[PDB]
Parts: C-alpha cells; structure tokens; sequence
RNA sequence: AGCUUGACUGCGAGCGUGACGGCGCGAGCAGGUGCGAAAGCAGGUCAUAGUGAUCCGGUGGUUCUGAAUGGAAGGGCCAUC
RNA sequence: UUGAGCCUUGAUGGAAGUGUGGACGCCAGUCUGCAUGGCUUUAAUGUUUGAUGUUCUAACGUUGACCCGUAAUCCGGGUUGCGGACAGUGUCUGGUGGGUAGUUUGACUGGGGCGGUC
RNA sequence: GUUUAUUAAAAACACAGCACUGUGCAAACACGAAAGUGGACGUAUACGGUGUGACGCCUGCCCGGUGCCGGAAGGUUAAU
RNA sequence: UUUUGUAUAAUGGGUCAGCGACUUAUAUUCUGUAGCAAGGUUAACCGAAUAGGGGAGCCGAAGGGAAACCGAGUCUUAACUGGGCGUUAAGUUGCAGGGUAUAGACCCGAAACCCGGUGAUCUAGCCAUGGGCAGGUUGAAGGUUGGGUAACACUAACUGGAGGACCGAACCGACUAAUGUUGAAAAAUUAGCGGAUGACUUGUGGCUGGGGGUGAAAGGCCAAUCAAACCGGGAGAUAGCU
RNA sequence: AGGGUGACAGCCCCGUACACAAAAAUGCACAUGCUGUGAGCUCGAUGAGUAGGGCGGGACACGUGGUAUCCUGUCUGAAUA
RNA sequence: UAAGGUGAUAUGAACCGUUAUAACCGGCGAUUUCCGAAUGGGGAAACCCAGUGUGUUUCGACACACUAUCAUUAACUGAAUCCAUAGGUUAAUGAGGCGAACCGGGGGAACUGAAACAUCUAAGUACCCCGAGGAAAAGAAAUCAACCGAGAUUCCCCCAG
C-alpha cells in the first residue's frame, strides 16, 4: 500500500496528454521513503514508511505529536 | 529549519545560539541525539527567556554588595599593627596570616594568603591602600597603624 | 514623347451569370486629384486565365463594447497578413 | 584547492650611515618590503557566496555473520561487518521505443489495378 | 525424431555440431504496478539471445546505405 | 421483389392458422379547428383538487445597427441625388393532423469493439507419483588366453553385452487405396503401412487462462470452433446495404 | 363497491355503509421516574506545512484560452483584524 | 373463535370434538438434526477427526458443554538488553455473513457520434470495488449581489437551448 503513515498520501489517476492532446490514463503517486526516527521519548526507533512533505511535517509538529496522531487513529507505528 | 542549539557544535555551535541548519543535519544527528531543538517559536521563548533571566538578571544578581567595602568607608580600628624592625625602617614579613592582625576582628575572620603585589613589598612609613583580593573585581580601602613597644 | 498616379475613397439607377457561396458589367452622385486651350478622358493593363471559403491567429486603426465602479485584459467594427 | 564580494593589516586616489628579494619599472628612475644604529588599478588572512576533489557517517542499501521473539530458509527488533549520501525511489524533463495500442492509406476508371487525371 | 487433432508427414520443425553475441552473480533474461519467483541451490568448461544445422574439403572481396559498438573537442539541444 | 426490362432458366414463399413492422415522449413549425384578441396563456405550487388560486414567465404589439445608440425609423458615408433592412396583413392558448429535432425512432439482420466472469475432465507444455514393451537378430567397449614383439603395436579364438541398432506382436502412430459421404462413424472400416529400450508409451493428481497460455513452429492446440476461447453484460453497437 | 349461488340477485349467501373490540407483544406521541447529560453570565481564545506560488494533472457548462474559482502527485511557503 | 375437525394430490383408515384445552386464527414462549459466515481441526458442502471439563446401586466407555479469526479493554506473564518495549496465555464486550432499489466514495471502458479520424463524443455511462442509512449526501457564508439589498443545505418551475 504506497501510502504516506501521516499525511494519508496515496497514489492519484489522471491523463498523460500528448502535443496531440491524447488523453492516456496514468498514475501519480507519493514520494514515499519509510525513515527511521528517532523519538528519545521513548527510547527506540519507531521507523514509520513516510512521504518527503509527511517528512516536513514531522519536522515541524513534532515526532511525539505525529505519532501522537495515529496511536489516536488506530494505527500502528 | 532553523532550530536551537544545545551544547556547543562546530561550525555553528554557541550553547543556545540561532542557528539555520539544513534540515538533514538535524533529523538525522543534532537532535535526536541532543544537540538541537526546532525554533518552534513556542521555544524562542522557552530559551530567550534565559537570555533575560540571566545575561541581564544573574549579571545584575551580582551586585548587592558594591565594592563589598560598603560602611568600612572610614578605616577600621588598628587593633594591633602589621609589624616593623630595621631600627626605623622595615624589616619584617607577612607570614601567611599576617595582614589580618591589625584589620582581625573586622568582617568575618580567615586566614589565607591571596597575594596581589608580587614584589619584595615596599618597606617604609607603614600606612598604604592598594586593593586586596576581596573579589574578581572590586576593592577594598583601609589602612595600617604599627605598634610601640 | 511630355506631364502624371484615377492602379483614387465613399456609393450606385439598372443589367448579366450562377442551386448556392459567389462572380461580373455599369452610367451616374459626393469628396478629392492628373492630363487637356477646350469638348473632355481616367475608380489600372484590348478583353476573357494568373487561384484558396470558413476557423484560429498576427499587425495598424478605432472608447463601439469592457461582468461592483474607474481603468485594463479580452471582444466588435475598419484595413491588412 | 579554487571563480568572486565584504573586514582588515602592507601599495596607486621617532635621523643619517655599515646591509637584502620581487618590479607595469617614460630607456636607463625609483621603489615595496626586508636589518639595523648614538567609494577605485595592487599581497595574505578572517571570512560570505558557488564550482571541483578527497575523505568521513549519521539518512539510505546489504540476496555477509550472530542474538532474541521462535523448535521458523517469512518477517520484525537488536549486535556486527561491508557500502554510503553513492545507489535507489517520487515529481518534472529531453532521447529511444511496431514491444503494445488506436487509426489513416482519396476519388474518376467502358471491371479493378497500372498509366493518366482532379 | 517432430508436425498442420480432422484434405499437406515433406524438401518444413528439431537434431548433435559450429559461430556470433550478452552476462562477475542481488548475473543477463523472463513472470509480476509490487512483494515474491524462475534462471540456479547453478557461477563464465555456466546461464541467456540469434543464426547455422553430422561429417569431409572449404567458407573470397565490400563498412557507402541500414543496424549495432566506441569517442572527456566543438555545433545544436529539455525541464530548471 | 428488384429492375431500362422478368413467364423468365433472376429473388422469396410446401400449405393452413396465430403472431409479425412508421410507435411514444419532449420540443419546434405549419395546416385544420375552437376560445379569447392588442392581446393570448400561465409553470411549479396552493387547493375549497378536472373548479378556483398562482401571471414567475413565455409569445405578440418596433425596427435598425456588430455595438454605444437611435427609433417608425435606422444603418451606411463627411453627406448621400441615394442605397440595405424596416414602418402598410393579429396575435396567442388549446385540440387533431402534416414535417422536423433528441431519443432504439418503421421492423428483423452483421463481421466485430469493450467490461466482468467461466473453462487445461478434449488438447499443448511442464511437475509428482505409478504401469507397460510377445518373440527373434546383430554383437561395440572392456576382459582372458594363446601367437607376437627387445617391449609396446599387432593379431586369433573366446568372453562380454553397447545401441534415439535390426525384423516383428502388444502398445503409439497414420503413408497408399477402395468403401462410406441423408455413414455403422460429426475423420469410421477394410487391406496394405511407420515407430516399437526411447527425444518411447500410458494411468492418477497437479500447474499455466484469452492479446494470455502452451507450441521439435502448422497460426498448431486450449471441451466436435481459434489470425484471438466460452458465458453474461455495454446492447435494441453500427448497417449511406439486402 | 364487489364476489358467489344450477341463466343476469339491493332484500339467498359472503360482504358492503356504519358502528364496535384485545390477555398478550409491539409503533408513535405525549405526561413522569432512572442513569446520565450539560444549562445561563462574565472574561477570553478564533483552526500553518495551512492560504499563496512553480511544475504536472483533474474538476468547474468554460477542451489554457485573456481564465478568475476548486481539488492535489511534486517542489515550495505567508499575514495573524 | 367455534360445531365441527386430523394441510394437498387423495380417497380410505384409525380417531378428536359439539358451550369450552376438538379444530381454526392471532400475541408470547418452547423445541429447533446436519450443511451453510460456520467459528474446535479438516474437508470433494450436508462428511472425517480431535483436545479440555464434566456425568452412570453396570462410574469400562459412550452421551452433554466449551475451545476459530480479528479489534478495544483488562488481568497474569514476559525476550535480544537489566529496567522497559516486543512477545505469550486467559477473560469481557464487539465484529464476521446475507440481501431489492435508492445513496456516498475508490477505479473506470468501448462500440457509437463527428456521415473517415486522432483533440472532441459516447461518459464519469456500462462494469468492478469499498461503505452507510431509512434515506443517504449537503448544510448555517472567507456566499451572492452591486453602492439598493439578500442571507445555510436540499428539491421543483422559470431564466435559456
Ligand atoms: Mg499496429
Ligand atoms: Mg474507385
Ligand atoms: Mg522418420
Ligand atoms: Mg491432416
Ligand atoms: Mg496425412
Ligand atoms: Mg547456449
Ligand atoms: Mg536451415
Ligand atoms: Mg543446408
Ligand atoms: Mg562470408
Ligand atoms: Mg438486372
Ligand atoms: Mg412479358
Ligand atoms: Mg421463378
Ligand atoms: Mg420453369
Ligand atoms: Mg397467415
Ligand atoms: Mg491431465
Ligand atoms: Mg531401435
Ligand atoms: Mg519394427
Ligand atoms: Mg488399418
Ligand atoms: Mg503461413
Ligand atoms: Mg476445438
Ligand atoms: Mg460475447
Ligand atoms: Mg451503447
Ligand atoms: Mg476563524
Ligand atoms: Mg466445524
Ligand atoms: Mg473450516
Ligand atoms: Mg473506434
Ligand atoms: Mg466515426
Ligand atoms: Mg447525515
Ligand atoms: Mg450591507
């Protein structure tokens, strides 16, 4: 499942359109990249399969406050 | 990615300075491996306020004694002296608990020997006022009365 | 051969010829011009081939339009590619 | 290490004698420093800003070895070793691309095609 | 030996053998958006692709075209 | 029926009976008719429900100009002797009908394209595990012993028992011919024919799935079919053709 | 109203108009109890990897157009009545 | 509720009833094999085979109940690593599958139309997929208007082909 642990990123469906506008059907999907954090917290490495921009987010709200999120919404980490 | 430093840290480094580092350095080494902590404003508080609470208010905790010679503004009673000899000029020493004799029963008492003037210290009249150790930077003034008999 | 720019601009009674789109001939009216002493003649070439609808787009002109209002962008009209 | 800026200490805008490297030096100077003796044309640092190169580890790879979950050729955590900001992946981009795909490939015509024509 | 089951068994396919060519191993190649897997529990005396098609005697000339291999100057050239 | 033309030896129909093709909806125009008339008429909705309310609105009574604008005129052009379009004929709402438009649009009919499922009980290939091959030949290596060499070579008996080896039943195949061809059979019989210890043959079970498989490669095979299976769906595909 | 009865039934039968009915289980209403649950005033606070932007797509009747508005794969990134 | 009854083809038999336990109707309960989500394991549905508790003047054995997976919680345990996390057992609750249409979302054709055909259409249609309700969804303005004002969403008729 390609999908971004904190920001619900999945793969999206749209055209490819050619010079001659040909509309083909394709995939756009998130730059993911499972990273291995570091939380003191709680002294381990919780290492969640993130998206670069999940990445910027963790980066500013916080580890304890991202995996805060997720304990809160059934996920695992 | 701005954040805040903790210890020192090479090209940056300053115990708490406003450093702006790429981001990789700090998730991946300065913090989560205490070094650094993101300017997340609810901090550039929670560590200027130690830049107040301390670089202006524990610089100024400093000052309550003033000089400390604050009423000993009048000399204090010669109780005994500092010694002499050479028939009129001088000849002894001060041993080392020797200055206090005279000024003994003053402020509080001690006895160490914090030497300030490393010369063969000057031998004639008796009564001078250069300074002392009384602190890493103020002063003190007295003086020195001998004794006839 | 001399002087010239009528290879003018706005219009056009009335005709031809086409299913149509369209093409064609046209005296004459207005403004303005050339030639001629004048009458007059010239809105290209003796005539009939010498070509490409519409869309989109360009350029010059033009307040005609212009999404609250003032402007502008874009659109129209005219000319032209 | 290196292209360029700023900050600077030496160049263009406590005397005289016994003594030294570099030099557009108006073609023949004098210097720019080296010892002494009762805002614009020049060299190094601190630097700020990009290029190139070594190396590093700590992202990331491990289809090496070991430990535990585990009587397990998955997996996961841990340790170690090798590599290492490379590889790889996401977005964007130029090239290739009958491998796959959707199509086009005119009419007249003494049958059609060829020729010719439009 | 194989083959068009059911109008063609052959001179067609295969074949041992021969060459060219790719592949240093998490191979190349192939199934598969992936994970996983064949190749292979193999490792260049192996594995893949193409052509030739026992054996004998042999396999000349041509690299313009097309294809492919190499080339750290220049010219042209994408996002940015 | 189709045709320039059909008794035509061109089409269709064995005969009967039943069924079997220009419909419906909404718009829009015209004719016919009815009401009202410079007017006509309401939709949703309300409802005391085929009334009555509701006039939102729609059409018409004014055009001209791209338009601003002007207005029975306006536009063209500086302006037109002028020229174009207009001012001189009543409309509107029902109802029936004729056309048209959107829809399966008079009925039946493709070959095909696309989506989702079902199929390796036939067949191709492969995997695991089991069975089968009467009889008769030929007689490789190697071995022993003799002879032989200085010794090897070499050579003769014997021994041995190879082989996509030979002949031939079972088994697998299918080269010729006749029969059959509304068959005994939707590939058969019959006489002959090739393989027959192998790249053999075969039983059970398993794996591969449709632009895919498998293929000693014929475009062959994948349930009597395959230049893209079968079933259902898109679906009344489309049919300027019959 | 309708149906049936040996052919067509107001008056033969079942019905029909009309008027009545539930020990039980339920539906919905209300009026109450229980567990909750919070009510009103005053003083505050007022939704950032967000809005916006580059790139690529997709939605808006609008097919990048002169194209506002919306969503977001990718890279970025404000102000704070 | 009642003077008749034991559904049908479908008689007959043996019976049950007649003033209230015949029958018939209706409300609530009981019973409810096996297979099937199927749930103790398996499996070629309706069959095979278990473990743990029970239970018999005949306590061999054979009957009866529980034992699936997943999630939230709790208790008891408990590694590499000593704490701690991971892991392990038990328990209480819940889920699971089925099914008309309507609905929200994920994904998404082609024939066809354009008298060919690619932008365009057919169409966000068919179909696949997930989820929910009695309805769903939307919803109380960073909305429109246009210098007057309106005042959420949803639906209908106009605007207007
Ligand atoms: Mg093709
Ligand atoms: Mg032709
Ligand atoms: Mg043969
Ligand atoms: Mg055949
Ligand atoms: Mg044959
Ligand atoms: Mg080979
Ligand atoms: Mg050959
Ligand atoms: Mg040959
Ligand atoms: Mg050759
Ligand atoms: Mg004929
Ligand atoms: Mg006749
Ligand atoms: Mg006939
Ligand atoms: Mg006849
Ligand atoms: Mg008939
Ligand atoms: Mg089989
Ligand atoms: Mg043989
Ligand atoms: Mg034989
Ligand atoms: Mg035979
Ligand atoms: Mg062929
Ligand atoms: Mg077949
Ligand atoms: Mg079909
Ligand atoms: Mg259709
Ligand atoms: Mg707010
Ligand atoms: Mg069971
Ligand atoms: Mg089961
Ligand atoms: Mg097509
Ligand atoms: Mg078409
Ligand atoms: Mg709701
Ligand atoms: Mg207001």
């Amino acid at each position: 499942s390609r999908v971004c642990q904190v920001t619900g990123k999945r793969p999206v469906t749209g055209n490819n359109r050619s010079h001659a506008l040909n509309a083909t059907k394709r995939r756009f999907l998130p730059n993911l990249h499972s990273h291995r954090f570091w939380v003191e917290s709680e002294k381990r490495f919780v290492t969640l399969r993130v998206s670069a921009k999940g990445m910027r987010v963790i980066d500013k709200k916080g580890i304890d406050t991202v995996l805060a999120e997720l304990r809160a919404r059934g996920e695992k980490y | 990615m701005q954040v805040i430093l903790l210890d020192k840290v090479a090209n940056l480094g300053s115990l708490g300075d406003q450093v702006n580092v790429k981001a990789g350095y700090a998730r991946n080494f300065l913090v989560p491996q205490g070094k650094a902590v993101p300017a997340t404003k609810k901090n550039i508080e929670f560590f200027e306020a130690r830049r107040a609470e301390l670089e202006a208010k524990l610089a100024e905790v400093l000052a309550a004694a003033n000089a400390r010679a604050e009423k000993i503004n009048a000399l204090e009673t010669v109780t005994i002296a500092s010694k002499a000899g050479d028939e009129g000029k001088l000849f002894g020493s001060i041993g080392t608990r020797d200055i206090a004799d005279a000024v003994t029963a003053a402020g509080v008492e001690v006895a160490k020997s914090e030497v300030r003037l490393p010369n063969g210290v000057l031998r004639t009249t008796g009564e001078h006022e250069v300074s002392f150790q009384v602190h890493s930077e103020v002063f003190a003034k007295v003086i020195v009365n001998v004794v006839a008999e």
